[PDB]
């Protein structure tokens, strides 16, 4: 996909320009992806891991920049770890068009109720899972991810009456973007 | 914060 490819380059270059804003050259990675340059995102990954390097170099291992530096190689790699994990809900979640987290993927994620020491159950997706812990994102404000621990999941289809939740704005606003969802699924209302 | 998501902090 030589498009698709470059769309997701350039959320990243352009979501690393604004994480630089803290406080191979750029324009070169930018230069790249502007004109869907790269073959591989490993490719891109290399490029951005010189640029790491003749940075760390041209300021010392110790400055401001260099500092700077590791952070947004770090953000990239996992912005590249995400990519990976569903391009779908990286495009959704990059372009946010409107309820662009009611959208479903394929194949469909698992939908649960986390729950986390403090907050009750709360839904959310399930991005992927072993033996002991499910790592999820929820629904409603921030959309935060988290790894919870495989006994405090309940699939989703389980009344909410039954569950320790805590009735906040927040968590009814999760609920609501939860319903919208499962309508969209049924629907099969995808993304265009 | 990362496009598809921060940490969600303990309680
Ligand atoms: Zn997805």
């Amino acid at each position: 996909n030589k498009q698709e490819m470059g769309t997701y380059l350039r959320f990243i270059v352009s979501r690393m320009k604004e994480r630089a804003i803290d406080l191979v050259d750029v324009p070169t990675i930018q230069e790249k992806v502007n004109e869907g340059k790269y073959r591989s995102y490993e490719e891109f990954k290399a490029d951005a891991q010189l640029l790491l390097h003749n940075t760390v170099i041209f300021y010392g291992a110790a400055s401001a920049q260099a500092d700077i530096a590791r952070m947004l190689y770090k953000d990239t790699c996992h912005e590249l770890d995400e990519l990976q994990l569903c391009k779908n809900c990286f495009y959704l979640s990059n372009a946010r068009p409107d309820n662009w987290f009611c959208y479903p993927c394929i194949p469909n994620h698992e939908l649960v109720w986390a729950k986390m020491k403090g907050f009750g159950f709360w839904p959310a997706k399930v991005m992927q899972k072993e033996d002991n812990q499910v790592d999820v994102r929820f629904f409603g404000h921030h959309h935060q991810r988290a790894w919870i621990p495989s006994e405090n999941i309940q699939d989703i289809t389980v009344n909410v009456h039954r569950l320790h939740v805590k009735r906040s704005m927040g968590w009814k606003k999760a609920c609501d973007e939860l319903e919208l969802h499962q309508r969209f699924l049924r629907e099969g209302r995808f993304w265009k | 914060a990362p496009s598809t998501g921060g940490v969600k902090k303990p309680h």
